[PDB]
């Protein structure tokens, strides 16, 4: 108590820059692993369709996936459309 | 060490589709809903088969209807196509962004004339 | 015919290092390096190498050789010399010419030299590949990796460079 | 602000890709034709200008196994105007 | 040729 | 063919001004290795705008972060031990 | 006619590098009271010309101790990096498109110490040694937190494409974003920047780093049709800055160098590493990461 | 390596780069990697005594996938007739190959 | 193997050599060096770029930012050499005769 | 140097060498050696004596000279393979190219100059870490490659480095002179049987390791830097002596003083290589280190040497280093002869 | 008075505008109409070049509409 306040005090009198810098990466480095949106960033960025989605051979007993892009089979991207 | 099998000339011959980049852009989307079939059987095709030699007579059929698909937005609402591909065209990377009333002049026949 | 681009580049790269493994002037040899770098940057560059190509302009030319600048401005012998000062020095020019004008002489007519490898080899156009890199840029996708892939190649690298900082301040302290 | 905006490019990015994904297979045909009439092409005019040689049968397999090599940038055009290998090789990379 | 020191030190 | 144009034409212009110019009438090397320590440094955690878009983003957050904590702490480093301070 | 557009740019840069500097007289000599350069011609007009031909009609002395060949090639460099930069620069449309124009820009950038170092050592001086020296490592000391902030700005981006720029700003000025980094780049953007050449050499680089500065922090609307909107939103926000380049021209004491390094390595490179802490965990952060293509 | 401490704890070090055929960034291939994936197949748990000569129209073909030698050759000879045979007008290129 | 490959290979060559032998200055000598490492960086770059090695890349950056290692460390040893003796010539190493 | 500092500085010195003996990949492999010479100058730099920046300057320009050089070795395995891995190498010029690039940074074959005088103006104790921990890594790399080694080329490294070695040390007074000498004399020994059996070199790294340990510490302990120096030992400490002569007699390689191993198990194993006149002729040769071992051995226990007035001085105080691994390396390095059988043990 | 400043700064900005103005302008003229297509990466490349090849008289930026195909 005494000691730390007097000690940010004694930090954030002569120089306010070594403090910030030392917050602003501390929230910086923290703050990852809090809110619900990393998990969002990765789904997004999994989203995001780079190569071909190849196709998959039909023989039966998979109704994952589709039989046509409009089908409701397979990922629904409607998460993302209000995100 | 082998004959590098090619097939001939003749067998090379496709009505080939007359359009440009632009314009198969704007009707990608709609194009890829309405013929799926011909595309998803012939890279089935290019990826287990393994050889563009192997997949000649799928390669037929995607353009045969690809231009069977380019033939109904002719006879039904060819000027709405010119407006929207003529402004989809002006844009450097394509942006869909800046062309959203000639879309929709677009997509509203085909969501009642086809 | 742009189709020089081939060789030129590569050529004087050749004789950008001879300028400076002459031993020319400590400055003169910078500037034998960086044109070999400056030109090294082209044949990254037309083989697809941006990122690759414009870091080397950045941390090899704006960075390591102008620290060496740096150390030879602060030598600063009390006679600089310079490259007609040593007639060894215009030796070995010329004979570094010699030899590039040997291999290149002999690649142009018989394509078939035997010099420690099999050598041969045409126009260099040849080796690219057909294949497209869709939308990602195949050497952008690379490096990004260094993130994902590569998370054991970066601790040791950056261990190496804080213990890089630790040796040169610890030799430099001159106690 | 940017949080929003960025989504929205992010919206924009898949939707772009929708279309080239959509529209790639008949790229895939085209270029699979125009790769192969440049090979028959080029193995006819092999057919044409390579005869007093000993023993230069047409179409050998550099490759022992019978699979599908990609053809290499070089003998697929090859024997063509400078210009058009100047433009294939380089191309993408000099336009700018 | 001569032996080396025992020591090992030569505005 | 546009690139090296538009860098060949920039220094023949150079060179017809300055042609017609010349003829119509420890501690400095010190912190220049930190300098070189830290470039290199840089160029390292350059790629990160295409890294933000990888699958295994997570692990990307923690090695990314990584770097720069280490740097900080050479920085760090060099400022306790008098060091980056200028030397005399 | 591509070559044209290079002359419609190198030229045109060529005089504006020439005629900010009545600009800069001007604005100095009102600020001081003054008046600044007034009687050539109308409001100091033909100024510039009263002094180029004039340059060019003075001898160059060279040094009797000076290495002609660097002497010479030294401001080749200047000059051909000076009217380099100026090609990427997504103004409009840019000339070239380079999809690590950000890149290119640092690289060919950095590449200005090396003029000055070979002018200090051609020179061959005891004034031209030091200054040389000092010049160089106060501008080697500042591309670390060049490249710092240009790359924690770019995270928010999408990529090194100058012009993906205009796409990411669009809605607001990027500064409101990254405020305390512009300030941070600004004033960085002080300290990095024959003898007839290096006037112009440094001075293109006075506007193009505030022309990078608008394009960066300072982004306008790019309509598809008319493009003449760009252009005025881009040569106002590049005058504005510039006129502040020069309102510190004249209002404080120059830096000295041991606070010069000083600020940089304990209380600029410092902070910015935070910074770029702070821009690289924010986009993931909010799930705000951009698109590169 | 000469200790696999790898092995033991069962953590990828260094494999993830040490082939080309390896799990890519988004599954971008290797110029020679249906060669390779041939090759290294092939040679698996023979040992490098016996993989060395057994395995060899693999590892050549791959090596001249890799390096592009011998049919960079087969090349070589086709300009090399063609200069010694249209110079002296004993054929001419057909339109396709002149543009 | 096309005929530029050899042309950086011969590079290394000469810049091998160069350093392989002093003429009379340790800045020259290490210019020899890390130019021996440009066309290292150079070379390997034709390699993973011709050899679509897509995860390869990563080797080049590091082969440069290690080879500083070896710099940084390289002229503060002469910075030593060249401050006891004054004189960056080699030939004032053979303090060391016995 | 700070004790902190200086911890860990040797810690990534090993971790250095360790990463090379772990490391499947190549770039991984040169890594290691970058990281190892990056740590090593500032060792060699403790004392900050001229000789010690002479040494250190040397060293830096050899090793960094091989450790690029090495690096080059790789790209032409990869441009010729497409590989990355260390089982066998795929071109015959990278085979000689990294052989050569390894071997100059053991300091054995003519890339062994820098060998003898490095140690001589570096401090004995940073000496103890150049010529024991330092030359493990190197070692690691060329048995995993020992497959596709060329004999013809190696075995000529080895022959010159025993011939150098041996020569070379009879000339020295300068007891780190005589050391490295030994150490490039043993090195070419054990660097003789990578193309028959790998296991052999590492019993012949671990005995030649600790034996010079026992050595140097030995050395440590009685605080000497000359012959001259070494020889008024006995007076002070006659019992250093003791044990430090019947080191020297084991170095030679005399039965049943361990260190004969090595030098029994190399002539075996290439004599069933049908290799005869090759461990004959370094056999015969291991004779001229024998000759400055006793050399030294004899002004040291053997005979008493002139001591000095002020050595009396000495007596009343007492050694203060606790001189820890001393004792069980001297045992383990001079009686282990009877252990043999544990080769079975390095396979 | 301060205002005299602006003469200076009018016509520099003119010397900086004319290179926005003519890029953009000579952009529209030889790509005739539509921009200049960006290609950034080798899909948009192959795209052009497709163009160029599909309009038969070598030049990307002609574009064959519903008209060509029949
Ligand atoms: C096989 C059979 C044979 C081998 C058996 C295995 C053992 C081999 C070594 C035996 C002992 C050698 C020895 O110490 O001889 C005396 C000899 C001289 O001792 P000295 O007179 O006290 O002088 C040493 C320093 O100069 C004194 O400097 P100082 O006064 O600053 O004191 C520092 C000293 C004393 O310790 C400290 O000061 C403690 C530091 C605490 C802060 C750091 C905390 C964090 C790290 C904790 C690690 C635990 O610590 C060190 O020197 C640091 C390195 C050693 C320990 C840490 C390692 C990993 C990280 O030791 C050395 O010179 C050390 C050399 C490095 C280690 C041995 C290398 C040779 C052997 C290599 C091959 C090994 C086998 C491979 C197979
Ligand atoms: C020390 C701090 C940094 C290392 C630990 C934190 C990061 C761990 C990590 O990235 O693991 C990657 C991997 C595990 O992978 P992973 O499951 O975390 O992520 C896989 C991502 N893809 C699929 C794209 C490859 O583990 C290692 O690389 C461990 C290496 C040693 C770490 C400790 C060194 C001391
Ligand atoms: C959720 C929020 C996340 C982010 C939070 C970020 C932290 C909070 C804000 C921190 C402060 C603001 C950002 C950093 C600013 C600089 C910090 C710093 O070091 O300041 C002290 C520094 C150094 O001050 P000093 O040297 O007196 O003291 C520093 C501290 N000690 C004593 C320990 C060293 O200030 C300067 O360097 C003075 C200015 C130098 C340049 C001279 C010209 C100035 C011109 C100013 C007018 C024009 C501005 C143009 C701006 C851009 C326009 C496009
Ligand atoms: C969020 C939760 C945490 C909030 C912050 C808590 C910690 C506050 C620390 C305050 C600064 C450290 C203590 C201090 O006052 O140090 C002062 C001193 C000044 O040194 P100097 O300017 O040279 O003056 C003395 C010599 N004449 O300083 C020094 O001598 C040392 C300066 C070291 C600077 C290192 C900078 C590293 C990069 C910025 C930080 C990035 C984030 C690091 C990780 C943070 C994790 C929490
Ligand atoms: C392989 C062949 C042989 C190889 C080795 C040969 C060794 C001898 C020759 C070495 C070469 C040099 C010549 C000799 C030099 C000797 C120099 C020396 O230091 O001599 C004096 C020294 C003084 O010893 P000091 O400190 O006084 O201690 C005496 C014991 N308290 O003297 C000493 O330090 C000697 C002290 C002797 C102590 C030995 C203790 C033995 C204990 C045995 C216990 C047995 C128990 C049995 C139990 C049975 C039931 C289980």
């Amino acid at each position: 108590a005494g000691r730390i306040a007097s000690f940010l005090k004694n930090a954030w009198a002569k120089e306010p820059v070594l403090v910030a810098s030392f917050a602003i990466g501390g929230l910086a480095i923290i703050l990852p692993s809090l809110s619900p949106y990393t998990n969002y960033a990765i789904r997004i960025n999994r989203a995001t369709p780079y190569n071909y989605p190849v196709p998959l051979r039909d023989d039966g007993n998979m109704p994952d996936v589709p039989s046509h892009p409009q089908d409701p089979q397979g990922p629904s991207l409607e998460w993302l459309k209000n995100l | 060490p082998g004959i590098v099998e090619l097939p001939t000339l003749e067998d090379l011959k496709v009505q080939e589709v007359k359009v440009s980049s632009s314009v198969l852009k704007a009707a990608a989307h709609h194009y890829g809903a309405q013929c799926d079939k011909p595309n998803k059987e012939f890279m089935l095709c290019r990826w287990e088969e393994k050889d563009p030699r192997r997949c000649l007579e799928e390669g037929k059929l995607v353009n045969q209807c690809a231009l069977d698909f380019f033939r109904q937005i002719k006879r039904h609402c060819a000027e709405p196509f010119t407006e929207y591909w003529t402004c989809i065209d002006y844009s450097g990377l394509q942006l869909f962004r800046h062309c959203r009333k000639q879309q929709a002049k677009f997509d509203e026949c085909v969501l009642d004339k086809l | 015919m742009t189709m020089y681009i081939a060789f030129i580049l590569s050529t004087i790269f050749v004789i950008g290092f001879v300028g400076f493994s002459s031993k020319p002037s400590p400055i003169y040899g910078g500037l034998g390096l960086i044109v070999s770098g400056g030109v090294g940057c082209g044949i990254v560059l037309n083989f697809g190498g941006s990122f690759l190509g414009l870091m080397v302009f950045l941390i090899y030319l704006g960075g390591m050789l102008v620290v060496f600048g740096y150390t030879t401005a602060m030598a600063t012998e009390m006679y600089p010399e310079v490259w007609v000062s040593n007639k060894t020095v215009f030796g070995a020019f010329v004979s570094g010419l010699m030899m590039e004008f040997c291999m290149v002489y002999y690649a142009l007519k018989e394509e078939e030299v035997e010099i420690i490898f099999k050598f041969n080899g045409l126009g260099d156009w040849v080796i690219y590949d057909t294949g497209d890199s869709g939308f990602f840029s195949e050497e952008a996708m690379g490096i990004a990796a260094l993130y994902s892939y590569g998370t054991w190649l970066v601790i040791v690298t950056g261990w190496s460079l804080l213990i890089g900082v630790v040796v040169i301040m610890e030799i430099t302290r001159g106690n | 602000s940017m949080m929003k905006w960025n989504r929205e490019r992010r919206r924009l990015q898949i939707e772009d890709f929708e279309a080239r994904i959509a529209l790639m297979p008949l790229f895939q045909a085209e270029k699979d034709r125009r790769v192969l009439q440049m090979l028959r092409e080029n193995l006819e005019e092999e057919a044409i200008i390579m005869k007093d040689v000993p023993d230069w049968k047409v179409g050998e397999s550099v490759f022992h196994t019978t699979r599908w090599v990609t053809p290499m940038m070089g003998e697929l055009y090859g024997l063509r105007t400078n210009e058009e290998i100047l433009s294939a090789t380089y191309g993408f990379i000099w336009y700018t | 040729w001569k032996p080396p020191p025992w020591n090992d030190v030569d505005v | 063919m546009n690139i090296m144009l538009t860098l060949l034409t920039n220094v023949t212009l150079a060179s017809l001004l300055v042609l017609i110019a010349f003829w119509l009438p420890m501690k400095f090397f010190l912190v220049a290795i930190t300098f070189l320590l830290f470039d290199l440094e840089i160029a390292l955690l350059l790629p990160l705008p295409w890294a933000s878009q990888t699958n295994n983003l997570k692990t990307m957050l923690t090695m990314a972060l990584f770097l720069l904590i280490l740097l900080a702490a050479s920085l760090a480093y060099e400022w306790t031990q008098k060091g980056l301070e200028w030397a005399e | 006619m591509f070559m044209i557009n290079i002359l419609s740019l190198i030229i045109p840069i060529l005089l504006a590098v020439a005629f900010l500097t009545l600009v800069e007289r001007k604005v100095l000599g009102y600020m001081q009271l003054r008046k600044g350069p007034n009687v050539v011609g109308p409001y100091g007009l033909l100024q510039p010309i009263a002094d180029a031909l004039k340059l060019v009609t003075k001898e160059p002395l060279r040094p009797g101790t000076s290495s002609i060949s660097m002497f010479i090639i030294a401001p080749i460099l200047g000059l051909s990096l000076a009217l380099t930069m100026w090609v990427p620069l997504p103004m409009p449309y840019p000339l070239i498109n380079m999809n690590l124009g950000v890149l290119f820009m640092l690289a060919m950038s950095s590449l200005a110490v090396y003029s000055i170092l070979w002018s200090g050592w051609a020179s061959n001086s005891k004034y031209a040694l030091i200054g040389a020296l000092r010049a160089v490592a106060q501008t080697i000391s500042y591309e670390v937190t060049l490249a710092i902030i240009l790359l924690s700005v770019l995270l928010m981006n999408g990529s090194y494409t100058l012009s993906t720029l205009i796409t990411t700003q669009e809605h607001i000025w990027m500064i409101f974003t990254s405020w305390p980094l512009a300030m941070m780049w600004f004033i960085s953007t002080l300290a990095e920047t024959p003898f007839a050449m290096f006037f112009m050499a440094e001075y293109a680089n006075i506007i193009m780093m505030n022309a990078f500065t608008a394009i960066l922090f300072l982004g306008a609307s790019h309509d598809p049709h008319t493009p003449e909107l760009y252009t005025i939103n881009f040569v106002l926000k590049t005058l504005a800055l510039t006129i502040t380049f020069l309102w510190i021209r004249a209002s404080y004491p120059r830096f000295r160098y041991d606070q010069l390094m000083h600020l940089l390595w304990k209380s600029f490179l410092p902070l910015t590493l935070a910074l770029c802490m702070w821009h690289i965990s924010l986009p993931i952060m909010t799930a705000s990461i951009p698109p590169q293509s | 390596p000469f200790f696999d401490v790898q092995k033991r704890l069962g953590l990828d070090l260094d494999r993830w780069m040490t082939i080309q055929s390896a799990e890519q960034p988004h599954k971008i291939p290797g110029r020679c990697h249906a060669f390779e994936k041939e090759w290294i197949e092939c040679a698996h748990g023979i040992g490098g005594i016996r993989a060395e000569k057994e395995c060899k129209i693999e590892f050549d073909d791959f090596v001249e996938c890799l390096l592009r030698q011998k049919t960079m050759k087969r090349l070589s000879a086709i300009k090399r007739q063609r200069d010694k045979l249209i110079k002296e007008g004993k054929y001419t290129p057909p339109p396709h190959h002149l543009g | 193997m096309p005929l530029v490959y050899m042309n950086i290979i011969m590079a290394f060559a000469i810049a091998l050599a160069g350093l392989l032998m002093y003429r009379s200055h340790l800045m020259s000598s290490l210019l020899c060096l890390e130019g021996m490492m440009l066309s290292l960086f150079i070379m390997s770059t034709l390699i993973i770029l011709n050899t679509h090695f897509t995860l390869a890349n990563m080797m080049p950056i590091i082969l440069l930012v290690f080879a500083a290692c070896e710099a940084a460390l390289g002229l503060s040893l002469l910075v030593m050499v060249s401050n006891t003796y004054g004189t960056d010539y080699v030939q004032n190493l053979n303090l060391l005769q016995c | 140097m700070n004790p902190i500092i200086y911890t860990t500085l040797i810690m990534t010195v090993m971790s250095g060498t360790m990463l090379v003996m772990i490391s499947s990949h190549w770039l991984l492999i040169w890594i290691g050696f970058e990281m190892n010479l990056l740590a090593m100058i500032p060792v060699l730099m403790k004392n900050f004596n001229p000789r010690a920046t002479e040494a250190a300057t040397k060293y830096f320009l050899t090793q960094a000279t091989a450790s690029m050089m090495l690096m080059m070795a790789i790209i032409i395995n990869l441009l010729y393979s497409g590989q990355w891995t260390i089982t066998k190498m795929f071109n015959p010029v990278a085979m000689t190219m990294m052989t050569m690039a390894l071997a100059m940074k053991l300091g054995l074959s003519p890339f062994h100059f820098w060998v003898p005088e490095v140690t001589q103006g570096i401090s004995l104790q940073a000496g103890l870490l150049l010529l024991t921990w330092q030359k493990l890594a190197p070692l690691s790399v060329l048995c995993q490659i020992s497959q596709s080694i060329n004999p013809n080329l190696m075995l000529t490294m080895a022959m010159l480095s025993i011939l150098i070695g041996g020569w070379g040390g009879l000339n020295q007074t300068q007891l780190r002179k005589i050391m490295a000498y030994s150490s490039i004399a043993h090195m070419g020994w054990m660097t003789a049987v990578l193309p028959y059996n790998t296991t052999m070199t590492i019993l012949n790294l671990l005995i030649y390791i600790t034996m010079t340990l026992a050595m140097f510490m030995l050395l440590i302990h009685s605080s000497a830097t000359t012959t001259l120096s070494l020889s008024h030992t006995w007076n002070k400490m006659p019992v250093i002596t003791s044990l430090m002569m019947v080191t020297l007699l084991s170095m030679g390689g005399l039965p049943p003083l361990s260190g004969f191993m090595p030098k029994w198990m190399i002539i075996q194993e290439m004599t069933k290589n049908e290799s005869i006149i090759m461990p004959t002729l370094m056999a015969m040769t291991a004779l001229l280190n024998l000759y400055f071992y006793m050399r030294l051995a004899y002004s040291s226990s053997l005979t008493m040497f002139p001591s000095t007035n002020n050595m009396k001085m000495k007596w009343q105080f007492e050694h203060t280093k606790q001189m820890k691994l001393l004792p069980t390396m001297i045992v383990l390095s001079t009686l282990v002869l009877p252990m043999t059988p544990a080769l079975s043990s390095l396979n | 008075m301060w205002f005299e400043i602006l003469p200076g700064i009018a016509v520099m900005a003119a010397c900086l505008f004319i290179p926005g103005m003519a890029t953009a302008h000579i952009h529209k003229f030889t790509n005739g109409g539509k921009e200049k297509r960006v290609a950034h990466f080798s899909y948009q490349w192959n795209l052009m070049e497709r163009d160029r090849c599909i309009s038969g008289v070598n030049r990307y930026h002609v574009t064959k509409g519903l008209e060509n195909i029949d």
